RNA sequence: ACCGAUAGUGAACCAGUACCGUGAGGGAAAGGUGAAAAGCACCCCGGAAGGGGAGUGAAAUAGAACCUGAAACCGUGUGCUUACAAGUAGUCAGAGCCCGUUAAUGGGUGAUGGCGUGCCUUUUGUAGAAUGAACCGGCGAGUUACGAUUUGAUGCAAGGUU
RNA sequence: GAGGGUAGCGGAGAAAUUCCAAUCGAACCUGGAGAUAGCUGGUUCUCUCCGAAAUAGCUUUAGGGCUAGCCUCAAGUGAUGA
RNA sequence: GACAAUGGUAGGAGAGCGUUCUAAGGGCGUUGAAGCAUGAUCGUAAGGACAUGUGGAGCGCUUAGAAGUGAGAAUGCCGGUGUGAGUAGCGAAAGACGGGUGAGAAUCCCGUCCACCGAUUGACUAAGGUUUCCAGAGGAAGGCUCGUCCGCUCUGGGUUAGU
């Protein structure tokens, strides 16, 4: 079907309320220094060491 | 017109007040490049930039003030003289 | 499907040419008219 | 003191781009770049160049240390669109959009 | 007492051309840096695009996507208010909180109370589930010539006038 | 398959009003041409004074028109109005 | 100064506001014109001013004249921008890993394994297209994603008849 009327931009605002994402959930490496993502390997020069 | 190796006084602009020789004529658009007469920089370089040529008036040859010239013929050609003296310039 | 138009190009020549324009007196004047238009492209 | 970076008719579409700026907008200089390396989306590597930019002129142009900056603002605005067809059945054909956008970032020291 | 780039030629631009049709034939849309290119040497991030400076300039939110730059639309920050409530979305009364003007019985927001079913067209009668409009901007409909008749004005007057 | 023919008051049809460039109870283009339309839609600024009709007659007339009726402006008459 | 009167459609009468242009007079303007943005101002209405920002050269006032004279609505024309909504789709099908190149690789190059057609997806030619063919470079747009690649962009080439 088709909408019967306009969508206020009061609406859509708010249906885009949980339309989001979240930050990737990163630790810090304890050899690199830099920044990693939990349970995977330092994309830096690094490795696991798990 | 103001064929160039002319010694002019610049009559308007921002170098009003100078006066030097005429170095080169672009008499398409009634331009002439005066010497010492609009410094441009350009990138850094500097040089003369040409200047309308209703903007320069000639100098006397004898009292060296701004005159118009008109033109007389004392054989079968033209001469130019100044409007204040009457002197060939 | 076979569509309306399949190019050939003897019988555009023989059909929209110059010299048949220029054959009957009826093309003549569409070239007369063509040509006071302006269009650069007469019969083809 | 701020300085400031853009990028500009960058080739994405604007509300794409407002998806991964909201989560670097506030937090620290070093934390915004891993964030924004770390992320799936397909604006980061864009959002990462301009932020680097930003912090670079930091240096140079105004001098000051990059230990301490925070991102102070980071938006994109609309620029000019593209206009492209896709023909679709029965002859109809339907119109393509394609957006741009144009990044800013302001870092500051607090200062 | 003609138009001024949606106007004026269809065409102020390299238009009867992109194009579109087998063909005869149909037909757009596109103006503007600065007084002078002096049209950004050089340094920095980037692979480039693009910036940030520093210089040219009277001006660079004048940098060739160039005068001005508005509305719909899209964002970023914030002052007051909002998660027990039934809303043509306003109006009248009215605490609290934040400000301070073309200085005058001041501006912003609104806990709560009363009253309140849009606009146009067409109809005996429409809130109407009768019609039209997505929003914004520009364009868009009783006119001119020649005659007739009635009224106001003006000049002459048994005359008036080409 | 290739090369040719039949042209719209016309042509072709083992005929279905089929088909003649995605169009056929009569193609497309340009002109007559701003055809006509008693029909639907629309109509671009304010305030002040007054303010209807939806009836009779005739009409190839019935959702149109013309005359009278009911409104308004100006000059006149003048008590004839209720 | 006393008395009364003042709802209104169709439509009839009167008085007015504003827009572009012209004549005559009197003015303003780079010490900043019109326009355009804001404001808490004035008038019975249409509407008129003033201050600030911007902009960058024209423009009002008075009295008359002349009109392409004022638009929310015509399934109105043209241009722009939204909603539906990060929604439907992404066009029949088998790929996997290794090594490169590179700013960036599921998607480009080379390789091994696997898979598909095989009276055809193979080979040659008539129409028809008309430079799309090759080598060296490129990555703005086109490619329904990516692209370091291409039937795309740039620069140089390529068609040889007595049968």
């Amino acid at each position: 079907a088709v909408p019967k009327r306009r969508t206020s931009k009061t609406r859509k605002n708010k249906r885009r309320t949980h339309f989001k994402i979240s930050v990737p959930g990163m630790t810090e490496c304890p050899n690199c220094g830099e920044y990693k993502l939990s349970h995977r390997v330092c994309k830096n020069c690094g490795s696991y060491n798990g | 017109h103001i064929k160039k190796g002319d010694n002019v006084k610049v009559i308007a602009g921002k170098d009003k007040g100078k006066e030097g020789k005429v170095i080169a004529t672009l008499p398409k658009k009634d331009r002439v490049v005066v010497e010492g007469v609009n410094i441009m920089k350009k990138h850094i370089l500097e040089t003369e930039a040409a200047i309308h040529v209703s903007n320069v008036q000639l100098l006397d040859p004898k009292t060296n003030e701004p005159t118009r010239v008109g033109y007389k013929f004392v054989d079968g050609k033209k001469v130019r003289i100044a409007k204040k003296s009457g002197e060939e310039i | 499907v076979k569509r309306t138009y399949q190019p050939n190009k003897r019988k555009h020549s023989k059909v929209h040419g110059f010299r048949k324009r220029m054959s009957t007196k009826n093309g003549r004047k569409v070239l007369a008219r063509r040509r006071r238009k302006g269009r650069k492209v007469l019969s083809a | 003191m701020e300085a400031k970076a853009v990028a500009r008719t960058i080739r994405i579409a604007p509300r794409k781009v407002r998806l991964v700026l909201d989560l670097i907008r506030g937090k620290n200089a070093a934390e915004a770049i891993a964030i924004l390396k770390l992320t799936n989306k397909a604006s980061s590597p864009v959002i990462e160049k301009v932020l680097m930019s930003a912090l670079a002129n930091a240096e140079h142009n105004y001098d000051m240390n990059t230990d301490e900056l925070v991102v102070k603002e980071a938006y994109a605005n609309e620029g000019p669109t593209l206009k492209r067809f896709r023909p679709r059945a029965q002859g109809r054909a339907s119109a393509i959009n394609k957006r741009t956008s144009h990044i800013t970032i302001v870092v500051s020291d607090a200062k």
